RNA sequence: GGCACCACCAGGAGUGGAGCCUGCGGCUUAAUUUGACUCAACACGGGGAAACUCACCAGGUCCAGACACAAUAAGGAUUGACAGAUUGAGAGCUCUUUCUUGAUUUUGUGGGUGGUGGUGCAUGGCCGUUCUUAGUUGGUGGAGUGAUUUGUCUGCUUAAUUGCGAUAACGAACGAGACCUUAACCUACUAAAUAGUGCUGCUAGCAUUUGCUGGUAUAGUCACUUCUUAGAGGGACUAUCGAUUUCAAGUCGAUGGAAGUUUGAGGCAAUAACAGGUCUGUGAUGCCCUUAGACGUUCUGGGCCGCACGCGCGCUACACUGACGGAGCCAGCGAGUAUAAGCCUUGGCCGAGAGGUCUGGGAAAUCUUGUGAAACUCCGUCGUGCUGGGGAUAGAGCAUUGUAAUUGUUGCUCUUCAACGAGGAAUUCCUAGUAAGCGCAAGUCAUCAGCUUGCGUUGAUUACGUCCCUGCCCUUUGUACACACCG
């Protein structure tokens, strides 16, 4: 009944599918190389993470 | 399982800084500095350096142990294929993360902005540093904000050499 | 939260013997993987118990960090109805390395 | 919309009573034709209803 | 600390602490049933 | 399971204890008579990521580009199998992994 | 006084003029969520929204209100529910309906908790701007009762408070420069069956001279590191020689050199500051609002695209230095998956296409891939014509992704074939592999790139000067301002 309507619509392949690993957010999500942070975590964790800025 | 090349040293990055966040929460009031995971075969083993070594393995180190049993069970790693160590950090006065911890536990007891921070630039030169900069902003009791430099000794601000020193 | 009292009973046999319980942040996942229960049920009964001082919870990166409190074995010692031979697994005294 | 209220339990008080029947000096009477379902059993019965019978640990109906 | 003291009296005060502590941290450093068996004997 | 072509995968981010551990064990296959191929250079891989500076949408368009390498090296060795993998464990360096394949 | 293509000069390409894409305002709306307003708001919030995202609108569920009490409560506090009515709904949401679960729990009190609700004018952090301009600071000494000042300057020079020099200063620090990354050189080392080559086995075609083009080769268990890759080094320091100059710092010419504009390009970047922007990135936050008829959260549907209009970032073009039609056919930067939830996809076979299908390779210098890309080149048709330029708008049909394409996601086929005949006042960007064309990859991404971030192909005209405009810095000056002219 409700346990068959709630949270029923797919949420896969969407941007709603995905969040951000450190602060469950939607947009600015970087996906490259199976990150899954958003983009404003990332800078936060780019030292710790191993990126660094040389050029 | 299978995993890219590119992809499996980002891993092995990703979880250190996921780690490494984890140990800030819940250890800051020891003077968490920084850890260092250090693989090794069937063994994984983890240094984090601490202030104060035994907050992190109190009561016969049952602290180090029901924590450890919490990587275990969150990362899905064998029982057996971690271990962790607690390390003393030589030169408490040379780490800026200790330093920080350390104004955080004066700030929170009430004690007056000048003499927390005198407290750590007279405190990191006696280790040794060449130099020390304090900065704090924010709000105290008044509406506006504000923010105050103590700096000390010799202070360098552009380049490669900030990286590394 | 109505949760039965035997699926109760598994998030406390989870607790105790290895006093620390990890939980991901997804209120319809079926399985927590550790606990045969939903995984909300998790997070809600171990809301209760660190709300009431049996527990620390710690939160980072979407996820729950729960540690049973020294308090926390001597309730789970007579509400369990378990011998008193306790140590549940954290507590196992096997001390650290220098 | 008008307000809308949420449907509150409806006992009978001792609704027990009903589904046995006593024959003077006997043994048990079984009035509520229990259900067959693996699941329920003794104990479970189903539900004169109406142009149906209802079980509520496993939700069937018969007839 | 908005004043000639407090600051005054902060730092004198703030360096007694660390004074303190560096020499009580580095003398610190000179220095320094189960539970599943009872679940099966039901036997 | 005697002597063995074996190759031998080493990647790290850091160049200097790559080049230790690859050293070290051309080195350990010098004294031991063995005939060994490297260490081959292979094209370091250049991990870029682009963002945006503002972490809200205000400002002059100013970008961060991150950088990551990875640098891999493969050598061959003509030794039994139970050789080679005491040589890794003399060799082992936390930040470089080692995979062996026959 | 001085510097500067976010200033000009000499010039190039343009934009503004047309259509369309997209952003902003406005109007409209049931809602068309919202931030941002000169540079430093307007292809910006990585904002390319069918659902989600989502904050807006019209409706419909859940508590996921922990915890101490008090009440109720096993003679049952309460939860799930077939069938029919009801509903957009096979939501026990609610209503008839009697079944089921069992102290988990229902009601009141406090207390919570959660908010893309408000406050960026309460804050942290981050970021943009003054400004990457060249500026900033202290010791001793001189001056001053002092706050302060000199040092930190007439001149020359430099990208530069960077140097020469003058000198009540002398000797120094941050910033600049040094530093780091990348690109160009090394037939000198170090090696490479995931790179390439000559020989050599074996092998094809063509002329027969023994030659020229190939294929094969993970045992030829060969030779080599020039091309390829990357680590250790070397190499440029304005070197030598001419000119000028206070004969100083330097500058301009030659010669040598791979490199002689800081060798080219970036990364980092001082003292303070702004009510600059973000609480719509955060399980970062203070306070206010809301908290069961929620502003939480979830489901369905719509909207963020809505259209008499003004403005900004752009794409096609207005043709012949061109369109087509065949033929020639060269890069670089990069990415890539498992019991998944499906990656990059060659090769074969269908299909005009779009696309479909069967196998195989690749977690990758191995396979897609030499990404055989496009401009471009050759030969043809066209022939100054709103023409074969241009391809909007629209009709009919065929595929892909997706639960779902209607307000056409996108692709393909035929047909329709609009403005535009080089654009007023204004205004933008730019000095060498630069500008301009021209494409390709990566991000977003189930699908959609007229967007950004990069990469390479073809490749210039015109300065290498100045303060005329504009902006900023310095010096002098005035000041009744110091919350500092938003006085
Ligand atoms: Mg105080
Ligand atoms: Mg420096
Ligand atoms: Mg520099
Ligand atoms: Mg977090
Ligand atoms: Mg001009
Ligand atoms: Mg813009
Ligand atoms: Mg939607
Ligand atoms: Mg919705
Ligand atoms: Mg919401
Ligand atoms: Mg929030
Ligand atoms: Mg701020
Ligand atoms: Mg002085
Ligand atoms: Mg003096
Ligand atoms: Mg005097
Ligand atoms: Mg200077
Ligand atoms: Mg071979
Ligand atoms: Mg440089
Ligand atoms: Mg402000
Ligand atoms: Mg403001
Ligand atoms: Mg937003
Ligand atoms: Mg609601
Ligand atoms: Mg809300
Ligand atoms: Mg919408
Ligand atoms: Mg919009
Ligand atoms: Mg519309
Ligand atoms: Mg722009
Ligand atoms: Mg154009
Ligand atoms: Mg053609
Ligand atoms: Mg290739
Ligand atoms: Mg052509
Ligand atoms: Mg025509
Ligand atoms: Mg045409
Ligand atoms: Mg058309
Ligand atoms: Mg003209
Ligand atoms: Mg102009
Ligand atoms: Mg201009
Ligand atoms: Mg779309
Ligand atoms: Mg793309
Ligand atoms: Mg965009
Ligand atoms: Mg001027
Ligand atoms: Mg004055
Ligand atoms: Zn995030």
């Amino acid at each position: 009944a409700h346990e068959n309507v709630w949270f029923s619509h797919p949420r896969n392949f969407g941007k709603g599918s995905r969040q951000c690993r450190h602060c469950s957010s939607h947009s600015g999500l970087i996906r490259k190389y199976g990150l899954d942070l958003c983009r404003q975590c990332f800078r936060e964790k780019a030292a710790d993470i191993g990126f660094n800025k040389y050029r | 399982a299978i995993l890219s090349k590119k992809k499996k040293l980002v891993a092995d990055g990703v979880f250190y800084a996921e780690l490494n966040e984890f140990f800030t929460r819940e250890l800051a009031e020891q003077g968490y500095a920084g850890v260092e995971v250090r693989k090794t075969p069937s063994k994984l083993e983890v240094i984090v350096k601490a202030s104060n070594t035994q907050g992190v393995l109190g009561e016969q180190g049952r602290r180090i142990h029901e924590l450890t049993s919490l990587i275990v069970k969150r990362f899905k790693l064998s029982p057996e294929g971690i271990a962790i160590y607690a390390e003393r950090v030589e030169e408490r006065g040379l780490s800026a993360a200790v330093q920080a911890e350390a104004l955080k536990a004066k700030l929170l007891s009430g004690l007056p902005i000048r003499r927390a921070a005198y407290g750590v630039l007279r405190f990191a030169m006696g280790a040794g540093a060449k130099g020390v900069e304090v900065v704090i902003s924010g709000k105290l009791r008044a509406a506006r904000a504000k923010s105050q430099k103590y700096a000390d000794g010799f202070m360098i601000h552009s380049g490669q050499p900030t990286r590394d020193f | 939260m109505l949760i039965p009292k035997e699926d109760r009973k598994k998030i406390h046999q989870y607790l105790f013997q290895e006093g620390v319980v990890v939980a991901k942040k997804d209120f319809n996942q079926p399985k927590h993987d550790e606990i045969d229960t939903r995984n909300l049920f998790v997070i809600k009964a171990l809301q209760s118990l660190t709300s009431k001082g049996y527990v620390k919870t710690q939160f980072s990166w979407q996820y729950y960090y729960y540690t049973l409190t020294d308090e926390g074995v001597e309730f789970l010692r007579t509400e369990l109805n378990i011998p008193e031979g306790i140590l549940p697994l954290t507590r196992l005294k096997n001390a650290p390395a220098e | 919309t008008p307000k809308k209220i949420k449907h509150k339990h409806r006992k009978h008080k001792l609704a027990v009573l009903t589904y046995y029947k006593v024959d003077n000096e006997g043994n048990v009477e079984r009035l509520r034709r229990e259900c067959p379902a693996p699941t329920c059993g003794a104990g479970i019965f189903m539900a004169n209803m109406k142009d149906r019978q209802y079980c509520g640990k496993c939700h069937l109906t018969l007839k | 600390g908005q004043s000639d003291k407090r600051e005054l009296e902060g730092e004198v005060e703030g360096t007694e602490d660390a004074e303190a502590e560096l020499e009580a941290e580095a003398e610190e450093n000179d220095e320094s049933y189960l539970a599943e068996l009872e679940l099966s004997k039901q036997e | 399971q005697q002597i063995h072509k074996i190759r031998i995968t080493l990647t790290s981010t850091k160049v200097k204890q790559l080049e230790n551990v690859s050293a070290n064990i051309i080195r350990n296959a010098a004294q031991y008579n063995i005939v060994k191929k490297g260490p081959v250079r292979m094209p370091t891989k250049v991990l870029k990521i682009t963002t945006r500076k503002t972490p809200n949408g205000e400002g002059s368009k100013t970008w961060d580009a991150y950088e990551m390498r990875i640098h891999k090296r493969v050598i061959d060795l003509q030794a039994p199998a139970s050789t080679v993998k005491r040589i890794t464990q003399i060799t082992i360096e936390p930040g470089v992994d080692v995979e062996v394949t026959i």
